[PDB]
C-alpha cells in the first residue's frame, strides 16, 4: 500500500543521486483507516481564472475591441 | 453587438441600446437541484413563468451627494406577485436571478456607477452590542438601504436603533471598498453604458434553504465616480433596478408565514 | 501548484488590433502580457505557484485558543469551539465564503509554579474532553461526566511531546460558511418582540460543541496553573467565493467595526 | 477599422480611436542597407530598441493666429536617448521614422492640418545674400520653428541674423502650398481625425551619409482650416508630435561631434 | 571523490623533452609527476580524494549563534539570521565566492537556575518563531505575533533530543553571494549627501530575516537563565570561484581588517 | 522506493559477509516531499582542475617549451 512519488530537487548535490534514481523519490504509506488522519499530498492542481477575472456572457479578444 | 440586446423572461421583456456584455457570476448558470444533490425528499414546486419574470423594484434617485444603495434577495422581491407567495408558503426556496440596473443621462453627464452581487452580504451594525441588528431593519424590501460616509455609533440605550451602519469606503462589513471587484460586477459609466446585467446562480452551502431567514445575494450600487452635469450644481438620475427569478423551486408546503414588520 | 508560460519573443506592431485599449465596464480583467505593449525576448519561465496552492496558504498550525486551568472551580475549565477567538487564521479563512476540510488540532501545554519558593507537586496528566452540543457538560473537575465513555477525551502527560489529533470534515451543510447573511428565527406577526428574535449571521447556538479541561491527579494546596494553546490547520482544503481580506480591527464574531476605521496613511498623489 | 491603430516600437506603444489610416512615404517601408547597395566598409552599429522606440518632442499650440510649423530630420531627434548618441558619435547615420502628429479636440471645433513630409526640404533665407542662413539657425533641433505670413529681409548689416523666412503660402520655398500635396501627407481635419501617421523610408542620393551635415526630410504642418470653436475666439489646443527612428545603423565609429551652437 | 593515478615506472632520460622547465608567466602551473624527475617504480594507487569533496568539507554541524533569554523585555530574545557572528564556519565558506545548498539546523538547549538554592520552575517548553523579513516582530514575550498562522515555528520541550529542521535554498539570486562588491543604492548628483548612501558590500538591509525565541511557560519570579545554541550545517553543496583563506582577524561582516596584520613568524632563509 | 547502494569496506571481519552479499550493501528511503529534507548521499563526483591550474588559451605539452 505503498505510494512512491518523485520530488522536484531543488538544489543538486555533486551525485548523480541528485538527479535519478529512488534518490529523488519519496515513499508513502497511510496507517488509518480515516482519510482525515491522512496528511497532505501537496501535488495539487490549478485551474483557469475566468470565473472571476473575464465572467462575461459572451467572450472578446483581447486584440479585437471590447465595446463593439 | 455588446451592446444591444433583448431579455425575455415570462410575459417580460427587456431591451437595451447601449449595453457592455452581460456577467453570469462565477461562469454558472442558475440551474434546478440534481437528483444527486438533492435533500427534502418531497416533490418541489417549480411556478416557472408565473415566478421567473421580471420585477421592476423601486426607483432611486442619484445626485452628487449620493452614497451608494443596497439590496437583498430574496429579500427585495418577498412581495413581488407569485413569487412572493411561494416563498412565504414554502419552508425552502432555491432560485438564481438576472439583475438589470437602468441608469441613463446624456453625452454632457458624467459619472460612474459600480454594481456589485456579493454572496453573503454581511453588514456591519450601529451599536457595541455584536450582531445586534434586527431581523425587520436586515430586511428592508424592495426599499433597500443606503451606504454612509461615516460610522456613527447608536448610543440610545433606552431605545436602540438596532440597525446597520454600512459605510461606504468600508463597502459596509469593515474591508475596503476598491477590492469588493473580486465580487461579479459591472461599471455603468454615464459615457458608455446605459445598464449593467448580471446573472446569477444559486450560491449557498446547501441545495436549498429558508428564503425568509437567509439572503443569499446582495445588490451592492456605489457611486465611483460622483454625478455631474453642464453646470447644473442640482442633478438628478434615476436608477431602475429589474430583477428576474430564475429556476425557482420551493420544498416544504404549509401554512403561510407572515414575518413581523417594521 | 505548477508553471508558467515562457515569455515569447515580440517585434514592433503597426496594425489595427489594439489590445492596450479596453472597457472595464463589462466587468472583465484586461489579460495583457508584457509582449502586447512592449518587445519581448524569448525567456523560459521557471517559476511556479507551488506555495501559492489554496492547500500550501493554509499549511500552517495557527493559535485559536489559550486555555486556562488553575490546579489551586478553576479546577476545570470549558473552551467553546471557534476559530474567531484569534485573528490571524481568522483573516486568512474569510479570504472566502465558504470552505470544506479536515483539520488537525496539536496542543501545547505549559505549567509552572505561581511561588518562587513554595509548594511542590508530581507530574500533572490533563484531560481534555471534546463536549458535542447536547452532552453534559461537567459541573465539577470530578464529577460522572468525566467517564467519557462517548465522548473523545485525550490524556496529556506533562512532558510529552505535544498531543496532536484529526478531526473529519463535520459540519452539518455541504460546506462551512465563514458569512452567513441571515437569522436563525424568523419573527413572526403577533409574537412579542422578545419572541423571534435572535443574532443576526448566527446559525446554531452551539455550533461545534466545546472542550473541558482539567488535571487529573489530585490538587495539591500549591499554587499552581496550566495553560493549554491549541492549534489548529486545515488539511485537505476547498474554498469557494473569494472575498476582499479585513482592512479596519474586528470587532466581535460579526462583521461589526468600531475602532481603527481610517487604515491608510497619507501619501501624496505626486510623490513617488 | 481604418480609425483604431496601436504601434508598438521598443518598449514605447501608441494607441488611437481616431485614425484616418496611415500613410507609408512613396509605398516604401524603411529598410536595413543591402550588400549591394553598401558603400562604407566597416561593420555597422545597428542600436535597435534603444534608438528605434517612439520619442515625443515638445507640444505646440494652436491658435486662430498659427501660420504654421516645420521641424528637419535627424536634426529634431538629435537631442533623443540612444539615437542622439549613435548620430553624434558616428560620421555615418541611417533611419527611416514613424511620425505620429496628435491633435484632439471637440464637436464643437474646427479646423484642419495639413501635415506633410518633404525630402531635401530646403527652407529661403531672410537676406540678399543667397544660402546664407547659419548651420544653428537651419537646425533648430526639437523646437523646430515657424512659417511667417510674410517675407520681411533682414537689413541689419552689422548683425545679420542669418536665418529663414519661411512665407506659407509659398511653402518656405517659393512654389505654391497647395502644390504641396504631391508630397506624402494626411490631414487632420477636426471633425474627422485625431492624427496624422506617415512611415517614411530613408531617401537620399546616397546609402548612408552625415546625419549632422545633411537633413533628409522635413516635416511641415499648416493650417488649411484655421481654428475655430463655439464663440470664443480665444481658443488654443496643443500639437505634440512623437517620432520614432527606424532601422537605424551607423557607420564610422570615433570621438563624439559637439557642434557649434545658437 | 574518487581515486588517484597508479605511479608507473620509469627510467632514465636523455631527450630534448624537457618537462622539469617551464614559464609561470602564462599563469599555468606544471602537472609534472615524480615519473617526470626521477626514476619511478610501479605503484597501485589505493588512496582517495573522498573526504576532500566540497561535500564532506561542510558535511558538519557549525555553531553560528547563541540566543539567550531570561525567564526572569528578556522574556523573548530576537536574532538576525547570519553565518558571520562566529568565525570557523563563517572562514570556509570564504574559501568561495557563491554558493548553493540546502541548510539543516539544530537547537542545542540549555538552562539553569541562576541561584543555588532559590527558586523552582516546572519543565520550559520553547518557541522558535522565524521571522520572515516583513512580518511583524514580537513587542512582547506574549504578543499576537506569536501565533504564528503563517511563520514557520518550532516547540521544544526542554530535555528532548535537540530540535532540527531543513532549509530549501532560499536565495534570490541563483547563488548565495560570499562577498558583494557593491552598493544597494547609486547616490544621485543633485541629492543630499544624507541622500542614496548606504553600506559598502551589503545587499538587502534584511536578507533572511530573523528568529524570535521565547519560553511559553509563565515565567516565576524564580532567577533563570536559557540558552539556544544554533548549529548549521550545509547539505547538497555546489561553489564557484575559490579564493585565498581569511589570514588576519575578522574586522566586522566585511573584509575589513585593524588588529592581528602580522600573522607569520619569523623563521631563517637557511633554516630548516 | 528504497535505494540500495553499496559500501566501501574498510576494516574487514574475518566473514565472507564482508567480501560480498546484502552485508556490504545499504539501504535508504526518504520519507518527507522537499528534497531540501533529504540526507546527503555522498556519492560525489570530481572533475578537472584544468580551469583553475591551466586556463590558458593556447594548449600547452609539459614535455614541450612552454614559451616557444
Ligand atoms: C471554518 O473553520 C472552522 C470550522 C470548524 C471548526 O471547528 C469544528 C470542530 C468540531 C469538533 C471539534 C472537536 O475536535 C476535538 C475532538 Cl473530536 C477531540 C479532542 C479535541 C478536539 Cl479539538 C473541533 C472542531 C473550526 Cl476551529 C474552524
Ligand atoms: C552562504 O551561507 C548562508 C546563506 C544563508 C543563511 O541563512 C538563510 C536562512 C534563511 C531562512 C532561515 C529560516 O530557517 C528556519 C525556519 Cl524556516 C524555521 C525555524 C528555524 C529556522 Cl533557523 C534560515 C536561514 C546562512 Cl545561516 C548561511
Amino acid at each position: 500500500g505503498a505510494q512512491v512519488s518523485s520530488q522536484k530537487v531543488g538544489a543538486h548535490e555533486n551525485s548523480n543521486r541528485a538527479y535519478g534514481g529512488s534518490t529523488i523519490n519519496y515513499t508513502t504509506i497511510n496507517y488509518y483507516r480515516d482519510s482525515a488522519s491522512n496528511a497532505a499530498s501537496k501535488q495539487d492542481f490549478a485551474q483557469d481564472p475566468s470565473k472571476f477575472t473575464e465572467p462575461i456572457k459572451d467572450v472578446l479578444i483581447k486584440t479585437a475591441p471590447t465595446l463593439n | 453587438s455588446v451592446r444591444v440586446m433583448q431579455l425575455t423572461l415570462g410575459n417580460s421583456t427587456i431591451t437595451t441600446q447601449e449595453a457592455a456584455n452581460s456577467v453570469v457570476a462565477y461562469g454558472r448558470w442558475p440551474e434546478y437541484i440534481k437528483d444527486s444533490e438533492a435533500n427534502p425528499v418531497d416533490q418541489p414546486t417549480e411556478p416557472d413563468v408565473a415566478a421567473c419574470r421580471f420585477y421592476t423594484l423601486d426607483t432611486v434617485t442619484w445626485r452628487k451627494e449620493s452614497r451608494g444603495w443596497w439590496w437583498k434577495l430574496p429579500d427585495a422581491l418577498k412581495d413581488m406577485g407569485l413569487f412572493g407567495q411561494n416563498m412565504f408558503y414554502h419552508y425552502l426556496g432555491r432560485a438564481g436571478y438576472t439583475v438589470h440596473v437602468q441608469c441613463n443621462a446624456s453625452k454632457f453627464h458624467q459619472g460612474a456607477l459600480g454594481v456589485f452581487a456579493v454572496p453573503e452580504m454581511c453588514l456591519a451594525g450601529d451599536s457595541t452590542t455584536h450582531m445586534f441588528t434586527k431581523y425587520e431593519n436586515a430586511n428592508p424590501g424592495e426599499k433597500g438601504g443606503e451606504f454612509k460616509g461615516s460610522f456613527t455609533l447608536d448610543t440610545n440605550a433606552t431605545n436602540p436603533a438596532r440597525n446597520f451602519c454600512p459605510v461606504d469606503y468600508l463597502f459596509g462589513s469593515g474591508v475596503l471598498a476598491g477590492n469588493a471587484f473580486v465580487y461579479p460586477h459591472q461599471i455603468i459609466n454615464l459615457r458608455t453604458n446605459n445598464c449593467a446585467t448580471l446573472v446569477l446562480p444559486y450560491v449557498n452551502s446547501l441545495s436549498i434553504d429558508s428564503m425568509t431567514k437567509h439572503n443569499n445575494w446582495g445588490i451592492a450600487i456605489l457611486p465611483l465616480a460622483p454625478l455631474d452635469f453642464a453646470t447644473e450644481s442640482s442633478t438628478e438620475i434615476p436608477i431602475t433596478l429589474t430583477i428576474a427569478p430564475m429556476c425557482c423551486e420551493f420544498n416544504g408546503l404549509r401554512n403561510i408565514t407572515v414575518p413581523r414588520t417594521q | 501548484a505548477n508553471n508558467l508560460p515562457d515569455t515569447q519573443s515580440s517585434g514592433p506592431a503597426h496594425s489595427k488590433e489594439t489590445p492596450a485599449l479596453t472597457a472595464v465596464e463589462t466587468g472583465a480583467t484586461n489579460p495583457l502580457v508584457p509582449s502586447d505593449t512592449v518587445q519581448t525576448r524569448h525567456v523560459i519561465q521557471k517559476r511556479t505557484r507551488s506555495e501559492s496552492t489554496v492547500e500550501s496558504f493554509f499549511a500552517r498550525g495557527a493559535c485559536v485558543a489559550i486555555i486556562e486551568v488553575d490546579n489551586d472551580s478553576k479546577l476545570f475549565s470549558v473552551w467553546k469551539i471557534t476559530y474567531k477567538d484569534t485573528v490571524q487564521l481568522r483573516r486568512k479563512l474569510e479570504f472566502f465564503t465558504y470552505s470544506r476540510f479536515d483539520m488537525e488540532f496539536t496542543f501545547v501545554v505549559t505549567s509552572n509554579y505561581t511561588d518562587a519558593n513554595n509548594g511542590h507537586a508530581l507530574n500533572q496528566v490533563y484531560q481534555i474532553m471534546y463536549i458535542p452540543p447536547g452532552a453534559p457538560i461537567p459541573g465539577k473537575w470530578n464529577d460522572y461526566t468525566w467517564q467519557t465513555s462517548s465522548n473523545p477525551s485525550v490524556f496529556y502527560t506533562y512532558g510529552a511531546p505535544p498531543a496532536r489529533i484529526s478531526v473529519p470534515y463535520v459540519g452539518i451543510a455541504n460546506a462551512y460558511s465563514h458569512f452567513y447573511d441571515g437569522f436563525a428565527k424568523v419573527p413572526l406577526a403577533g409574537q412579542a418582540s422578545t419572541e423571534g428574535d435572535s443574532l443576526y449571521g448566527a446559525a446554531s447556538l452551539n455550533d461545534f460543541g466545546s472542550l473541558a479541561v482539567r488535571v487529573v491527579n489530585d490538587h495539591n494546596p500549591t499554587k499552581l496553573t496550566s495553560k493549554i494553546r491549541v492549534y489548529m490547520k486545515p488539511k485537505h482544503v476547498r474554498v469557494w467565493c473569494p472575498r476582499p481580506p479585513r482592512a479596519v480591527p474586528y470587532y466581535g464574531p460579526g462583521v461589526d467595526y468600531k475602532d481603527g476605521l481610517a487604515p491608510l496613511p497619507g501619501k501624496g498623489l505626486t510623490t513617488y
